[PDB]
């Protein structure tokens, strides 16, 4: 099945964190809406064009 | 927000440069992001724990 | 001995940096050194499952 | 316990393959007799403070 309940059996106390950690937080990640990476992702796109300095003023 | 240095990488790797790509940004977004769904996620998934 | 061609970040993650780095190494290195103790290893750690 | 035999229950194929292979890469490396690894990291890391050219000859 897709849905398949596998599980990781590991005994390691650094990794044991590390591999909750990092697949926390891209599982939570793609769950949640990406609203916020979406624009921020596409706008840094967008702005590599514009940092050919095309504007009549830009602020950081 | 944090210091003025940056920490670089010059590496060629098809599976690894994806992979680190995806890891390396949710952890950036994860840290800009709050945790709400990932504690409501964590606890009502908690209850399958006993 | 690959393309000459290579991927290039820059991202500032205390954590991140430490974790990236070994990862990224793990695979390289697992890539250019022999699977001995992997295949071992992996049969050994199969006999503790049914 | 330091040795806490700890699952991960997942369900993904590509989230299983990618966290497995890691893991596997990461674990072994730990693990077995990584000599190689020792001498490489090493060779890299002097080689470095020669790079100013210092040699007679120079090959690869």
């Amino acid at each position: 099945s897709d849905d398949e309940l596998l599980y990781l059996p590991v005994r390691g106390r650094e990794t044991y964190e590390m591999l909750l950690e990092i697949k926390e937080s891209l599982e939570l990640m793609q769950y949640l809406p990406q609203h916020t990476i979406e624009t921020y992702r596409q706008q840094q796109q967008q702005q590599h064009q514009h940092l050919l300095q095309k504007q009549t003023s830009i602020q950081s | 927000g944090s210091d003025e240095d940056t920490y670089y990488l010059q590496v060629r790797g098809r599976k690894n440069f994806e992979i680190l790509m995806k890891l390396k940004e949710s952890l950036e977004l994860m840290e800009l992001v709050p945790q709400p769904l990932v504690d409501s996620y964590r606890q009502q998934q908690q209850l399958l724990q006993r």
